[PDB]
RNA sequence: GACCCCAGAAAAGGUGUUGGUUGAUAUAGACAGCAGGACGGUGGCCAUGGAAGUCGGAAUCCGCUAAGGAGUGUGUAACA
């Protein structure tokens, strides 16, 4: 079945604005501005309001593969004004049964050294995603902050450390050292 | 400090439930800190101290004297802070400002051995020199040469017996 | 020690029963076709479930025994031991030979082997009758045992009052009005002809 | 079964409604069934109690407001999760018995906390083999007299928290009154008036 | 604390039992009874439902007494060696007698039903002794 | 001896898991089909065994 | 994947998608999520070294209820 219409509406806070170029979306916040082209999915894109700035993106007569991805580009726009309003904050605690796991932050929190996982002499060294700064949190002992304002970029770091310090030839149940996300929240806290 | 108090916990604990026995025969058997029979060191590296031999050393620093390195010696463990900044200790952890304190342990037991550790350990020769100038401990031949955990180990020997 | 069923799984000779021509036919692996309560009243199991072949094919003794034993040990398991009635509806009673291997194909006509049940499309190969309330263990029951033939089986239930002839909305009002007689598991039909001294036995 | 539970429950709620003209609904916190029919066996004898879904609820009184008017003021008022207890008692009387009889319950793990409660330095008087519970939270402890005794105050909870598996727990064997909570009355309804 | 907190329940009875109990095991807890306070506690309570005995004990610092909870299976089996009606109407009078109840006609259903280890129908149309209890 | 929150954090990656029984796959947590075409996607998934 | 003979495939699977059959729930509020309660007789009886809702054999009830099995599973030696 073809479904004539599908279609879905975000609301734009009034901070950030939206600029659409065809299917290039163009976010552009207080914390920066975010480029992100859906040429891959058709759909048609609209600007709605001047008063309370809607985005709606259509989609005709699309079957079931092709309407799952209005949602898709709808949520991914969300996230691009998540990020430029508030950004995005993974937090990562590395946990260890003997050996502390030493991660020292090279050039402006870009890249992340991981010295003493589980033991090994081995140096573990991570670059971050351009745009993604990482930093070792003063609240917490053992914690990792990673900031930015896209959420692939940020995720995709996190995943970076994560599956660094990964376990080798051992019980991975019982071996459970590693540095892991905790926490996935916001910047700005509002 | 947490991991040693958990050691002497748990011993004590065994004491209590195996030994039936309450201050009889033996009296108490439950080791404290604070009565000097507990001890800490390295055996590997020939160092050990107590807070008897603390408490004597900073009395020195301040029969009789026994009596007063006993007092100190129930003073140097438990939760009992110390103002570094005064130099008095104290009992609540919030000091009159407000700011957290440290343990009197941490602040004048393990702060002196980590501070030789992190000069010795980092190779600052001004700092274990200063250190070992404060600490007026001498050392023979054929260890002044050496340097990193050689010279850690022969400087705690020397130091702590 | 048997050749896989594959090698049989068709009928390609004619009905070749144990006969006083075809003697010295092992004994059939199925001695037993039903199980259950098979002394339970007509009106106690009114539901019927069939499993019914879509295959024109052969059907071994052993896969017919292994197939009771499965649907059994499910009935047993969810409706208890006294629950339910199974009656397997197919007889082997083809015989199917082997040429053991003077040399060659001289004289290759084959000793018994084994036996197997000739099955048509739409026939029944199984039948369980319970309660009302126990139709998900039969389909499912049926359903396991499905897996121990070689063809395809659709799992049916049944229109008919539990293993009678008749149908399961006329039967009630048909013993109403002595059309049908229990006797054991089953009815029997009394027609509006014959003497009246069979009549006057009913009414009376 | 649901049709006729369904339309038991509309006979039931009518016929109390119109048999008690006073009532107070009242919101349910966190209180289990043991606190339920503690309130049950502390009040059943002079008033009655009953809960149910706000749906039927409105329901019922929207299809009871032509015969029974002046009802419609508590339709815009039973939202979240509440009841009626009706009662033919005086107002003040009926609110601080309700107040009176509240029950301490336990800290539950994976609960918010909105009392602060700390723990005093005292002996708590059970065996020397619990201390696995006191060292997972890291209260210093020594035994004295073959018994667990706390050798300082230490803050347990604050306000606003996660309720920790082991120090719920140890508040469970340390058998203390943790943050208690029962039903709260949202409002009053006496013969078609709104009070607080 | 009353001078002791000894509240905690003791699940042995019938036979004396003595060193066969678990009494020894659980004893040290209080302190007080070991083997002569078992044995003239069990000696209290050798009657009084001669099955599991599910019980209670105070201690007087040297001598304890015993309080048995009306477990209903356990009186039901203890007056066992028919309708029984007036011996379970009677045997309710002393018991807490809480059972959630609106009326006493509660109870006597509620162990008219757990002496099903049929009298079920007798619970469905039972008339007799409604509001004879209280 | 690692503290149970920071340890439910790490098993919240390593154990808490199904396992595809076809083709060992490691699925997430609430996984009713495996995600592999090697399989053909099966529904027959088993809780990844503990070291309880 | 792609044309009689014909030159390669089965049982069994799929929360890929597309049609169809039958049934059920729902504005007296479905479904899914997040959030509260999940009781009392009663640690029901017999099994027993311990089996408390959860190794088992039968039973499968009652009250308060909005509702709760004398129990779906994890877990404990048994509890929790
Ligand atoms: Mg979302
Ligand atoms: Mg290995
Ligand atoms: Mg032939
Ligand atoms: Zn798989």
């Amino acid at each position: 079945m073809k479904t004539i219409l599908s279609n879905q509406t975000v609301d734009i806070p009034e901070n950030v604005d939206i600029t659409l170029k065809g299917r290039t979306v163009i976010v552009k916040g207080p914390r920066g501005t975010l480029r992100r082209d859906f040429n891959h999915i058709n759909v048609e894109l609209s600007l709605l309001g001047k008063k309370k700035k809607r985005l709606r993106v259509d989609k005709w007569w699309g079957n079931r593969k092709e309407l799952a991805t209005v949602r898709t580009i709808c949520s991914h726009v969300q996230n691009m004004i998540k990020g430029v309003t508030l950004g995005f904050r993974y937090k990562m605690r590395s946990v260890y049964a003997h050996f502390p796991i030493n991660v020292v932050i090279q050039e402006n929190g870009s890249l992340v050294e991981i010295r003493n996982f589980l033991g090994e002499k081995y140096i573990r060294r991570v670059r971050m995603r351009p745009g993604v700064a990482c930093s070792v949190s003063q609240a917490q002992k053992d914690e990792l902050i990673l900031e930015g304002n896209d959420i692939e970029l940020v995720s995709n770091s996190a995943a970076l450390i994560q599956q660094a310090t990964t376990v080798k030839n051992k019980d991975i149940r019982k071996f459970l050292d590693g540095i892991y996300v905790s926490e996935k929240g916001t910047v700005q806290q509002a | 400090y947490q991991t040693f108090q958990r050691i002497v916990e748990n011993v004590n604990v065994i004491i209590s439930t195996y030994g039936e026995g309450e201050s009889g025969p033996m009296g108490n058997i439950m080791i404290d800190p604070v009565l000097g029979t507990v001890g800490f060191g390295s055996g590997l590296h020939g160092w050990a101290f107590t807070l008897k031999q603390f408490a004597e050393m900073y009395v020195a620093k301040f029969a009789e004297r026994a009596k007063k390195v006993e007092d100190m010696m129930k003073k140097l463990w438990g939760d009992r802070y110390f103002d570094p900044a005064n130099g008095k200790f104290s009992k609540s952890a919030t000091s009159p400002e407000g700011k957290k304190l440290p343990r009197t342990f941490c602040q004048l037991i393990l702060d002196p051995i980590f501070k030789v550790f992190d000069a010795i350990m980092n190779f600052k020769k001004e700092e274990t020199a200063k250190l070992i100038e404060k600490l007026d401990i001498k050392l023979d031949s054929e260890d002044k040469d050496k340097e990193g955990k050689p010279l850690l180990k022969a400087v705690m020997r020397r130091w702590l017996p | 020690g048997r050749r896989p069923a594959r090698c049989y799984r068709y009928c390609k000779n004619k009905p070749y029963p144990k006969s006083r021509f075809c003697r010295g036919v092992p004994d059939a692996k199925i001695r037993i076709f039903d199980l259950g309560r098979k002394k339970a009243k007509v009106d106690e199991f009114p539901l019927g479930g069939h499993m019914v072949s879509d295959e024109y094919e052969q059907l071994s003794s052993e896969a017919l025994e292994a197939a009771r034993i499965c649907a059994n040990k499910y009935m047993v398991k969810s409706c208890g031991r006294d629950g339910f009635h199974m009656r397997v509806r197919l007889h082997p009673f083809h015989v199917i030979r082997i040429n053991k291997m003077q040399t060659g194909m001289r004289g290759a006509f084959g000793k018994p082997q084994g036996t197997v049940a000739r099955v048509h499309i739409g026939q029944v190969i199984m039948s369980i009758r319970t309660k009302l309330q126990n139709e998900e263990h039969v389909i499912e029951a049926l359903r396991r045992a499905k897996f121990k033939f070689p063809g395809r089986q659709k799992i049916h239930i049944s229109k008919k009052w539990g293993f009678t002839k008749f149908n399961a909305d006329e039967f009630e009002d048909m013993v109403a009005k002595k059309c049908l007689i229990p006797d054991g598991c089953g009815v029997k039909y009394v027609p509006s002809h014959g003497p009246l001294d069979k009549w006057r036995v009913l009414h009376s | 079964d649901r049709a006729t539970w369904k339309s038991n429950y509309f006979l039931k709620i009518i016929q109390l409604l119109d048999d008690y003209p006073k009532c107070f609904i009242v919101g349910a916190d966190n209180v289990g069934s043991k606190q339920m029919q503690q309130i049950r066996m502390s009040l059943r004898g002079k008033a009655v109690v009953l809960m149910g879904k706000n749906t039927m609820m409105r329901k019922a009184i929207r299809g009871h407001l032509e015969n029974n008017p002046a009802l419609e003021k508590l339709l815009p008022h039973i939202r979240g999760n509440v009841g009626f207890v009706f009662t033919k008692e005086d107002l003040t009387e009926i609110r601080d018995m309700l107040l009176a009889n509240k029950v301490p319950a336990a800290a539950r793990a994976g609960a918010i906390a909105p009392c602060e409660v700390t723990v005093p330095a005292q002996n708590t008087g059970l065996g020397p083999e619990k201390t696995s519970f006191f060292q997972a939270l890291g209260i210093t402890t020594k035994i004295s007299r073959g018994t667990i005794e706390i050798l300082s105050d230490v803050q347990l909870i604050k306000t606003g928290d996660k309720v920790g598996a082991s120090e719920a727990t140890l508040l469970n064997m340390l058998n203390i009154s943790p943050f208690s909570f029962g039903l709260v009355i949202q409002q009053v309804f006496d013969n078609g008036s709104i009070y607080n | 604390p009353n001078e002791i907190k000894v509240v905690y329940l003791r699940c042995t009875g019938g036979e004396v039992g003595a060193t066969s109990a678990l009494a020894p095991k659980i004893g040290p807890l209080g302190l007080s009874p070991k083997k002569v306070g078992d044995d003239i506690a069990k000696a209290t309570g050798d009657w009084k439902g001669l099955r599991i005995t599910v019980k209670l004990t105070i201690q007087n610092r040297q001598a304890q007494i015993e309080v048995v909870p009306s477990a209903s299976a356990l009186i039901i089996k203890a007056l066992k060696e028919i309708t029984f009606d007036e011996i379970v109407n009677i045997a309710r009078q002393m018991r807490h007698r809480s059972l959630a109840r609106e009326l006493s006609g509660t109870i006597k259903e509620i162990l008219g039903t757990a002496q099903s280890v049929h009298p079920h129908d007798i619970i469905d149309d039972i008339n007799s002794g409604a509001v004879e209890c209280p | 001896i690692i503290e149970p929150s920071l340890r439910q954090l790490a098993q919240k990656y390593n154990c808490d898991k199904m396992i595809c029984r076809k083709c060992y796959a490691r699925l997430h947590p609430r996984a009713v089909n495996c995600r592999k075409k090697k399989c053909g996607h099966t529904n027959n998934l088993r809780p990844k065994k503990k070291v309880k």
